[PDB]
């Protein structure tokens, strides 16, 4: 009859995706741990040539290392749900979100440092890039401030259709509050850093195209690679999140097929974004001759 | 991500065909109460929480004898 | 001595028989089975309308 | 810092440190360049805006809101290996070559070869100045460019001869991360300061690129 | 001793004369006659009511009435068309081995191991069947009673002899001797003036009813002869033996014409019968099934089968419309 | 069965069938046994309750609400192969042997060997009767049991001699599903009917066991 | 074989801890109505169908706003 | 707290048992089909020696063959539940129950025939064993009559905890009506036939111990084997059924562990009883020389 | 030409006489003295405030006040106990290569590439530090200024000669010649009557301050000598060269005693200093770390390390309580 | 000719030196480092209560 129009939309999940997700998460854990540990070792073994970039890379590697350290519990939760308790849900979510925000903001600050060092090299503004310590401390504090909502408003949620989750419980109107809270990661995590990076790197490229240095081309390639990597890693997740927000807000018509598609896309894009902890050491640090030479020396 | 279980709602179903009534209260999953009716046919429907029909149905089911 | 006396007497009569070649006898038996062949309800099945059984 | 006298001594030390940091800030807007080259090669008359100030000679002309400090090391007449490490932090090296001197050309090449491949100057870019185009242009017609360089084979024209001299100087580079910015100058050239300014800005970008990790 | 030599030379003269008459075998002359194909015969009636083995059966002259004797001691007369029981005659002795039907339908003679041929009258004024006469004088078991008329019957016994009786007086008019073994069967010729008897000495010999003379003797079988029947023209007859072979002997040629042996047949023949035309030679075997032999080519033209036990009696109607078979499973089946 | 006359003919046939079935019911309470043995062996004087009734001789004594019909085939003097199949359905075979006849003992053994291994009697159990114990007991003392059986080797006592004769008769069994029930009888024995009754009941169980599928 | 879902019953539970109420009506599974309460703790309880508590709980849950 | 006393008893099922059950059911299907077909072929090929036992075995083999033919759908239902519809549930349940009742009653009638043939061999009562046709017809009719409730009162039942089932729907008080209906299989299916068999076979054995037949021992062994096979096949299922009835009636205290144990025992004992369709041809027919000889002849 | 032969034979006489005095090496006589173990020295203070490479440093006579010159053009006087800056003297020329401290604490002479030895007065009545006298007369870069008194200073330059000055008048009282290369270092003997200067000709020669006479010369190094310092008793001295080797020469024997070369050392020595006892020979190297040598057994008795760039100056207090090191990374570190 | 005249003169004074065997010189340097060994805060660590640094 016509009652088929009104029917529950059964949530769908598969075990093959579970197995694949576990494999990917474990591989990422191992790779990120290795890379971050190597970077920290190289930077800290010798105090000679401790420059601003070294400090920024140190903080970034620390953040990525903590993110990787938190990953495995997230993988187990994706496997069978949150059986580990409320306290661990709170702590792990706090640590993960803090490190994610810190990594993004440190990437933006690195872009700013490069802009100041190249475009304003001959000016007096480049003397303001010796404040790495205070800037990084402020970035960490701001990341901590922006992740309080996760610690305060998260707990274990037990449903019938689906396994338990480390979700948010803000009250009766939890859905809309969660939607609003989602604005912070998409503003202080995607848009602001992306705009800053684009501005700084574009002016940097404009200066570098006008110069006669032999090694300009490789710098251009590296900057383009960094921007493209950031986009590939983060843009899909935010686009899917925006689509979900619109679908909940009825701007886009809601249907079960769209729900399943968006859930799968969220999982895939979270997996894709998680790759930022493994590629940052290669893109930002290991592509420099100084780091490679230091590593080879340390292996002695 | 947790989502509501009932996208569209129905108000008319014969009580004699109802076997189960599952009530989800307001919480993180959804912002509105939602009642799911599982019939003897093996199908499922989403009733209107605010309709008079639900209360009478529940009263009848709890007073079979 | 008085038992086999009649035995040879019987063989005496059995030997004096006007015999006929089997070639003629075989043809005679063939002619009879061919002549009275249309009146055999067993060699050729009888029509179902003329079958008392 | 417990006693009353020791409290004022600590206050004196902190007041000294403020001026030490302040002087360092005012010492970051200047570009430190090194002047080298054979005698009578124009190493003292590059820019007509001199504003100078036996031993070390300084020159502190300014251009485009940037302070350029030129250090002339000629006249020491000692072993360079003992005091050339003082200038290890100079931004660039300015080398002056006189094209009209066919006898000191080999002497200049030895100076360029030693300085370019020095262990302290393995990364300092060199701004090479080829002086007296007009004098060289008249000299080549009277005497061809073969007494100084017997290996020359190309045409006796000014363009090929001048470029041939330039190739020899850059053949002594033999190092990466170092760029030699050449320029042909004459006696009546006023834009020598402009040529130095663009080269120094170009050198700073290369060092900044390496520091930023882009290259 | 001298007569023994005379006996031997007489046999040699007969054998040489018998062999000289043979010019071509029967299966060699009719080699151009087309085969009769497959004679597929279907069971039309199943006569039940007997509670023991069926040992004999005879057809009525009108091809509608049957008679059958069994070990249970009952004599039943069947209506072969509608399968009705007309008469049921209780016998004195349950051991009946043969049972005959009169050519006029008035009487029925039916006897066995009691050494007595009992004759029953069917058309009595009192409405019942009575024992008209009991013939005695045989010292062995009786077999193959055959009516000549309403007052004349030929019987065979295990005394190695057959007898010709007179029902009115009850005395043995003629006695036929010459066999050296139990006589198991006899058949009356169509011209009712001659008959042949098959005995256990592997020999069947032609006898004259008027003179009581053994006109001719026939040999060839390896075991005892169990059944016999004339060709429809009364010029030949077929025998069935325990040798699992059937043979066709000619009265005029005094020699067998052909044999009806098949390699797959092991058990001996119990009954022998001919069709109205003289082309299909039906024979009952001990392996529970009857075979139809093309009497001119010795080819198996179909198999009746159907019965569960040994087929003990065969019968073909006078008009040739049907074939009746009886077996030890207490069932009569009518084929067509 | 359409015509009025044919309706009564069908009624006559059904009335005949009722008596045919009724007579069969009354013919199932009787036991059909076969009497065999050499002449003068007591084959006509087993049970003193005879109630008899040249050719076949019947005897229809009854015992324990059961009817026993004994068929004596002696006197036929013909070939047994042609009429012994009439008795294919007998319940058992009663064989009588005279122990005092040393000349007919070999003749009796030939009779037992032929009957026991006959194709029709391959499953019919045999009730073997050994008659005249007293006559045999007196005869053995005068003449030892060696003229009839030269292979005898055991003691000349009655127990071993009588058992030796019994072993020879059972040595001709040579078949399964057949049991030979022996018994030693004398002239003044009245319980011969009891011995037959228990053997017949025992034989029926064996046939019933095979039919039921238990064995 | 189908069997009842609630062997023993409870009458006292704080409404604020209830997340789901599943009602099984009289049928082949069981001869009595049975209400199962799933709490936020993740546990499950079997309430008394005939107690006054159930009706008030259901009314409250359907009137959250 | 003390609320743990009041908690739902979660029904439990495992996939290993599913796989094992499917394998067993398929093997039984094949074996029963083969044996019953062979028995029918041997009996029907030759009409010679068509005795009472042959008729009884024919009907029994037919019943077992139909039961085996119905088995596979039951196995699939045990796998994933009744997805085949209500009509098939009704028809299959009817056929299965009819054939089960018929097999049991035919075993009892065979026992009666043997008792009449042996103990009353010499009496006039043994002439009443020629009524096989009427007796078997009455048995089939009675089996049909006793299985009407299944056809009338069965349908598809959809539950939440468990998959769909081909259960009974007699109304509000369905449980107690089902309990009462269970009396018929345990009275006309176990007790009455068992008592009849024991009586008949015991008197048969008493007669057979007093006789001098050589083959008495094998008959004793066969009778004991038949009785033991019947007991082993059917007693456990009825004992478990009685325990379930008592547990529902509160004579035995009810607990979740007992429920799970009884469900597993029901499954196992149903599997064990289903073996009667494979062993009957061996026990009742193939152990006879006549059947084996006939089979060897037919193979020609 | 004749005098050239006379020069050669005089060298042969010296070499033969020098070799005849050698009976046993230093490392062969003190082979029974127990080793000093591991001298693990920990950084106690870190003096920061310089914004360029540190080229010189001298200890105050009271072992509490320091002085350090850098390329930034600043002259800082440190309080070595509380790490306070007592004075900050801006230089005229940023190219300073040496920098000395007066034995009385009243003056500070500190000069470099400007060919001028500038002397500053600390105890002035106006409260500031003024340039008391600027000494001129050298045509090469200046190195290793050393105060004799408050009015007498010895200086070394690249003119292959050293000079003795009079601060009051400002005239060069005595000039010492004889070197054939740039003189890189000098050290004053404890008895303030003799001194030794190490030059770039791989030779260090002992000079008399009163007579201006080269009393003795010492050879053996393969490269230019970079640093020099007396044994505490003023009877021996140790030199550091670019040859990555340190050597100990005895004034009375005129022959080197032992060498302080290690196979793992590649870069040359920058500074040389002795302990208060004359047992630990501290030497600064170009590979960013200082090594402590047991001056009697040539065994590495620990390594200071810690610095990020080339260590350019060493200093041991008069009481021997601490060791101060300066490097091109603009940091002074005090060890103990 | 006037440059190396002073060279041989210097070598004349450098050759007339009252030299001492290195065996005696080595012992003398050993005695000083052993005598003034208790007053070296670097060879032997000073107690923490007497450490100005």
């Amino acid at each position: 009859p016509f009652l088929l129009d009104a029917a529950p939309c059964e949530p769908e999940s598969l075990e093959i995706n579970k197995y694949f997700v576990v494999i990917i998460y474990a591989l990422v854990f191992l790779l990120s741990l290795l890379g971050n540990s190597l970077v920290m070792l190289v930077i800290l073994y010798s105090r000679v040539g401790r420059s601003v970039t070294d400090v920024y890379l140190l903080n970034l590697a620390l953040a990525d290392l903590l993110f990787a350290l938190t990953l495995p519990i997230w993988a187990a939760s994706k496997v069978n749900g949150w059986i580990f308790g409320t306290f661990l849900c709170k702590v792990v979510s706090l640590l993960k979100e803090v490190n994610f925000y810190s990594g993004i903001l440190l990437l933006a600050c690195i872009s700013v440092d490069r802009y100041l060092a190249i475009v304003h090299a001959t000016r007096t503004l480049t003397q303001k890039r010796y404040l790495v310590k205070f800037i990084c401390l402020s970035i960490w504090g701001l990341s901590l401030l922006l992740a309080l909502p996760v610690l305060l408003f998260r707990r274990t949620v037990y449903s019938s259709n689906v396994s338990p989750a480390c979700y948010e419980d803000m009250g009766n109107n939890t859905a809309n509050w969660r939607m609003l809270l989602r604005i912070l990661p998409q503003s202080f995590g995607f848009i602001v850093p992306l705009l800053i990076m684009l501005f700084c790197y574009g002016f940097t490229l404009r200066t570098l195209f006008k110069a006669h240095m032999g090694q300009k081309h490789r710098a251009m390639r590296v900057i383009f690679a960094v921007v493209l990597i950031f986009l590939l890693c983060w843009l899909p997740y935010n686009l899917v999140l925006l689509a979900d927000t619109l679908m909940r807000t009825q701007v886009i018509q809601e249907t079960c097929e769209r729900r399943n598609h968006i859930d799968r896309a969220l999982d895939a894009t979270e997996i894709l974004g998680i790759l930022h902890s493994c590629l940052n050491p290669l893109i930002y640090a290991f592509i420099g001759q100084k780091f490679r030479h230091g590593l080879l020396k340390i292996l002695a | 991500e947790l989502r509501c279980v009932c996208l569209q709602t129905t108000q008319g179903v014969h009580p004699k065909m109802i076997s189960n009534l599952q009530v989800f209260a307001i919480g993180p999953q959804c912002s509105k109460v939602e009642v799911v009716a599982s019939l003897k046919n093996g199908k499922e429907i989403c009733l209107d929480p605010e309709a008079p029909f639900l209360k009478k149905v529940i009263q009848k089911i709890l007073d079979g004898g | 001595i008085a038992q086999a006396r009649k035995l040879v007497e019987q063989l005496k009569m059995e030997a004096n028989i006007d015999r006929i070649k089997v070639s003629k006898a075989a043809a005679d038996l063939m002619a009879y089975c061919e002549a009275h062949a249309k009146e055999d309800p067993l060699l050729t099945p009888v029509p179902a309308s003329e079958n008392p059984f | 810092t417990l006693s009353a006298e020791e409290r004022a001594a600590l206050e004196r030390s902190k007041a000294i440190e403020k001026n030490l940091k302040e002087d360092g800030i005012s010492a970051a807007k200047d570009v430190k360049l090194l002047l080298l080259g054979a005698d009578n090669s124009g190493k003292s008359t590059i820019v007509k805006q001199m504003k100078i100030i036996t031993g070390i000679v300084e020159t502190h002309f300014t251009f485009k809101n940037l302070h350029f400090r030129l250090f002339d090391v000629g006249g020491q007449r000692s072993e360079r290996k003992k005091w050339i490490h003082c200038f290890e932090d100079v931004t660039a090296i300015i080398f002056c070559v006189d094209l009209s001197d066919y006898n000191r050309m080999h002497e200049s090449l030895m100076l360029f070869d030693s300085i370019c491949n020095n262990k302290f100057f393995i990364d300092t870019s060199i701004i090479l100045f080829l002086n007296k185009k007009d004098l060289f242009g008249e000299k080549i017609k009277k005497s061809p460019l073969t007494i100084c360089f017997p290996e020359y084979t190309g045409p006796n024209t000014y363009e090929d001869a001048a470029a041939y001299i330039q190739a020899q100087f850059e053949s002594k580079n033999r190092s990466p991360n170092k760029e030699i910015y050449c320029h042909m100058t004459c006696a009546t050239d006023t834009n020598n300061a402009q040529v130095i300014f663009d080269a120094v800005t170009d050198i700073i970008i290369a060092n900044n690129l390496r520091g930023c990790g882009l290259y | 001793d001298q007569l023994r030599q005379e006996a031997e030379q007489l046999k040699n003269q007969i054998r040489d004369a018998r062999k000289a008459c043979a010019d071509a075998t029967l299966s060699q002359i009719t080699n151009n006659i087309d085969p009769v194909g497959r004679i597929q015969m279907r069971t039309r009636r199943t006569l039940r009511g007997h509670l023991a083995k069926i040992y004999a059966m005879h057809w009525g002259t009108d091809s509608r009435l049957l008679v059958s004797a069994s070990q249970d001691g009952k004599l039943i007369i069947w209506d072969s068309y509608t399968t009705n029981k007309v008469h049921a005659i209780p016998l004195r002795s349950s051991w009946v081995m043969t049972c005959a039907y009169a050519p006029s339908g008035n009487y029925v003679a039916c006897g066995g191991l009691d050494n007595i041929c009992s004759i029953y009258n069917l058309k009595t004024r009192e409405g019942n069947v009575r024992v008209s006469r009991e013939l005695a004088g045989h010292t062995g078991y009786l077999s193959c009673c055959r009516f000549l008329d309403d007052n004349q019957i030929v019987t065979s016994s295990g005394d190695t002899t057959c007898a010709l009786w007179d029902i009115e007086t009850g005395q043995q008019t003629t006695t036929f001797t010459g066999h050296t073994g139990d006589v198991m069967s006899l058949s009356l010729a169509p011209d009712t003036r001659l008959f042949v008897s098959g005995a256990c000495d592997a020999s069947a010999k032609l006898w004259d009813v008027r003179e009581g003379m053994c006109r001719q003797t026939f040999t060839g079988h390896e075991s005892d002869i169990n059944a016999i029947c004339f060709f429809p023209n009364g010029n030949a007859f077929a025998t069935g033996s325990d040798d699992a072979t059937c043979r066709l002997f000619d009265l005029r040629a005094d020699q067998e014409l052909m044999t009806y042996s098949h390699d797959n047949i092991i058990c001996g023949i119990t009954s022998v019968s001919f069709s109205k035309s003289g082309r299909l030679l039906l024979a009952g075997y001990d392996d529970f099934n009857c075979n139809v032999w093309d009497a001119l080519k010795a080819d198996r033209a179909g198999v009746l089968a159907g019965h569960d036990n040994r087929v003990s009696c065969l019968g073909v109607t006078d008009d040739g419309m049907a074939v009746a078979t009886g077996s030890w499973d207490s069932f009569l089946k009518i084929w067509n």
